[PDB]
RNA sequence: GAGACCGAUAGCGCACAAGUAGAGUGAUCGAAAGAUGAAAAGCACUUUGAAAAGAGGGUUAAAUAGCACGUGAAAUUGUUGA
RNA sequence: UGAGCCCGGGUCGAACGGCCUCUAGUGCAGAUCUUGGUGGUAGUAGCAAAUACUUCAAUGAGAACUUGAAGGACCGAAGUG
RNA sequence: AAACUUUCAACAACGGAUCUCUUGGUUCUGGCAUCGAUGAAGAACGCAGCGAAAUGCGAUAAGUAAUGUGAAUUGCAGAAUUCCGUGAAUCAUCGAAUCUUUGAACG
């Protein structure tokens, strides 16, 4: 999680007020980072992220 | 999107590490917006991919090469860049211990060694 | 059981992988002999 | 005490012990038969 | 049960209470091996996986070991 | 090759048995177990006199 | 006949490497003839078949017939010339796989790999028709 | 292929199915019923036999079967009842009716002239 | 590099994703399984059918070669005729 | 005489034969032979106990064992939870 | 008379024998001598745009550097190559590198 918070700080310029990480059964690690209020997640995943 | 090895072998070790930090930020922005419409820019990724190994297998040679230089006239390297043959031909002695004769052997060699002849028919 | 290792669980993922099937460009691959998975 | 089998039904062609449960056991069969024949031949002609 | 898995060879042959591979005898330091099982010894034989360094030590040999890079390389 | 038929671990199931007297594969759960072996009149077995 | 011990006259290796050879050895094996004119202008028989050659196909079920080569498919031992084709049940066009044992090369595709190719088989010619003349 | 090679091919409908899981058995019974018959003849034996009305002889493979009489109809004491058989063959009987139709046959007068029932790899 | 060898029940267990699939708690045991066609040119389009498929039509020298594919015996079975 | 040899018709596609010697893993009805395949028995024996299912409607090419409603039963907190 | 049982023939089934073929085996012969703490043999997990296995490789991951050849790979997709060029390739050679977890295995 220290690791997963600093990149996300450093590249994407993203603050997370926490993370919650688990192992999928195919051997990959999902992340839920919950972001800062001031900030918007619509905004910052259709901006840095490409998502619609 | 593909760097070459002569460009990378004529550049020198900062604008290797720039170009290096380029190609990594270059690579984490494709990949995010490349999970939607994962294409042309799959082939630049490859291609990015590729161009981050030449630029590390560089810096990794010209590293060695000034090391090399560094341990020229030195009795001891690392293992690393001593080389590597086999277990036992590093364990064999050297060829001047190999070839090192006694002084009593040396003196009849040198006074009776073989001599050329030939016998008629 | 539910109180397992992350290897182990790698290993299951890796049993699933195995487990899955074979796909049809493979199969149109010239010099192909392969129908099935075995 | 031995009891004796016959290889027929599903006794026949069975790698080793059959469902009858007990201690000792003995399957016969009629190449066996042509078998105990000839030794009783022999024996005879022994005696 | 009375036989897990050997992190050297792989099976499931460990004895629990012996703590000795039915295998290959991990506790000790050589493989297990015998002469009465020659379909064993070929099982387990070299070449039998994939070989990561003794294969690429026949063409060094072949070039004689030699150790620098060709003239004029860049 | 003087291992030719002598490469497998056979065994007649005995005399009482309606069965032919011949060796057998010992095992039990492939098409191998429980055939004939160690005969030249045998399918994957020896032959007769095998050339020296 | 065979004379050095190096060769083989085994039918089995040789078809091994016949059909495991890798794209250099089956681009040396899919050298294809050069034309007359060809022959008379460069003293070079044949040379290897590649993407840039017009060719004439000589063999096969077309008869005499020309054109530019548009892909040579080195895992099948084919190339494909340019409007000898075919139509699927369904209408769209497919090539035909025609061997360069089969075509002819009339109009080849200069550049300087291939020129220096040409100067060394000149070379070797005329050395050895030299030779053997006087 | 087709066993009978004697009929041309221009005036006569034909149709065929390849590894249908029914019984060899019941299923050549009941084709040889149909055997020879109208097409629409044929096809309300064939509803009959499924709604249990009329049934098809068993001559050949007949092991214990019960009489009933309907069996009149044929001579015999001992008739069936293969619904599914009876199902597959009227899906047949249907195709080559389609096909008969695609040539322009006249669907009113034709015949059943040959019928064949073979055994298929066993699973 | 070769052979008066064997030629898919033969020759090594293995001509093939074979020490594989599978069996045994385990030491260990351990198979079966090659071939369309010169070239996929591996059947467009129409029709019946829920579909699988079928019938026209078409490719090819050949579909009496349709990826249950060279040739295709007997056992056994169906239809036809005597 | 015979083991056998030869020709015709159909199928098929790529190699094969006669003669004199040489050579051998060379000739089959059996071996409760080996492997593979196929029969009659035979559409035969057989497809258990847990009391028990029924009506309408919907889905669907196709409905006893797909679903919704209703009716009748059951496990009976030491359960068919 | 039909049906049924049996016989003969043609076609069609079942089945995979015979003939043909062989990137395989088996035997003989010839040149050579080369595993490993600079971490071997073996096991494990990952790596391709689309891959399950075989193969290759190791977070530089069906691969990088260097040399040579000289214009591909291919099942599809997307890029190439200006071709009068340090340069394509599931290419060859190969002297530099990368080389995850165990394994003699070593906090
Ligand atoms: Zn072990």
């Amino acid at each position: 999680k220290a690791q997963i918070k600093q990149a996300l700080k450093k590249l994407y310029d993203i603050d997370t007020v926490k993370i919650n990480t688990l192992i999928r059964p195919d051997g990959t690690k999902k992340a839920f980072a919950r972001l800062t209020p001031d900030v918007d997640a619509l905004d910052i995943a259709a901006t840095k992220l490409g998502l619609v | 999107g593909k760097v070459k090895a002569g460009q990378l072998w004529s550049k020198n070790k900062e604008e290797l590490t720039k170009i290096l930090g380029e190609l990594k930020t270059e690579l984490s922005q494709l990949r995010i917006q490349k999970i939607s419409s994962s294409g042309a820019k799959l082939n630049k990724i490859h291609d990015l991919r590729k161009s981050i190994a030449r630029v590390l297998t560089v810096i990794n040679a010209k590293q060695r090469a000034q090391l090399r230089l560094f341990y020229k006239n030195k009795k001891y390297l690392p293992l690393d860049l001593r080389p590597k043959l086999t277990r036992a031909l590093r364990r064999r002695l050297s060829k001047e211990d190999a070839s090192r004769v006694l002084e009593k052997t040396k003196k009849r060699l040198t006074h009776f060694p073989q001599r050329k002849y030939a016998v008629k028919a | 059981p539910s109180h397992k290792t992350f290897r182990i669980k790698q290993k299951l993922a890796k049993a699933q992988k195995q487990n899955r099937p074979i796909p049809q460009w493979i199969r149109l691959r010239t010099g192909n002999t392969i129908r099935y998975n075995a | 005490q031995v009891k004796v089998v016959k290889a027929t039904g599903a006794n026949r062609g069975i790698k080793g012990r059959p469902k009858g449960v007990k201690g000792r056991y003995k399957m016969v069969d009629g190449r066996m038969k042509k078998e105990m024949r000839a030794l009783k031949r022999l024996a005879k002609k022994k005696r | 049960k009375t036989h897990g898995l050997c992190r050297r060879c792989g099976r499931r042959s460990l004895h629990n209470q012996k703590k000795v591979c039915a295998s290959c005898g991990y506790p000790a330091a050589k493989t297990r091996k015998y002469n009465w099982s020659e379909k064993a010894k070929r099982r387990k034989v070299t070449g039998t996986g994939r070989m990561r360094y003794l294969s690429t030590v026949p063409r060094r040999f072949k070039n004689g070991f030699r150790t620098g890079v060709p003239k004029g390389a860049r | 090759s003087e291992k030719a038929g002598h490469q497998t671990s056979a065994e007649s199931w005995g005399t009482g048995r309606a069965v032919a007297r011949i060796p057998r594969v010992s095992g039990g759960g492939t098409h191998r177990a429980g055939q004939g072996a160690f005969g030249n009149m045998c399918r994957s077995g020896r032959m007769f006199a095998p050339t020296k | 006949m065979k004379v050095r011990p190096t060769v083989s006259s085994s039918r089995r290796k040789a078809r091994k490497a016949h059909f495991s050879a890798p794209s250099s050895v089956r681009r040396v094996i899919m050298s294809a003839p050069l034309s007359k004119e060809l022959r008379e202008k460069y003293n070079v028989r044949s040379i290897p078949i590649r993407k840039g050659d017009e060719v004439q196909i000589v063999r096969g079920a077309h008869k005499d017939k020309e054109g530019k080569v548009t892909s040579v498919y080195r895992l099948k031992y084919v190339i494909h010339v340019e409007r000898v084709t075919r139509e699927k049940a369904t209408g769209q066009t497919v090539p035909i796989g025609i061997h360069p044992s089969n075509v002819v090369i009339t109009k080849l595709h200069l550049d300087k790999d291939r020129e220096n190719i040409l100067a060394r088989i000149k070379a070797g010619r005329e050395q050895v028709a030299k030779a053997k003349g006087k | 292929r087709y066993a009978a090679t004697e009929i041309a091919p221009t005036k006569s409908a034909r149709a065929r199915g390849s590894y249908l899981r029914v019984s060899f058995k019941n299923t050549r019974e009941t084709a040889q019923a149909i055997n020879g018959w109208k097409l629409q003849r044929a096809l309300t034996f064939l509803q009959n036999v499924i709604d249990k009305k009329e049934a098809v002889p068993m001559r050949r493979y007949a092991g214990s079967t019960g009489r009933t009489a309907q069996g009149k109809q044929w001579g015999v004491s001992r008739a069936r009842w293969p619904v599914k058989s009876a199902q597959f063959l009227i899906g047949l009987l249907k195709n080559a009716e389609a096909n008969a139709d695609a040539k322009g046959l006249d669907t009113g007068n034709l015949i059943i002239k040959h019928i064949q029932v073979n055994q298929a790899p066993k699973q």
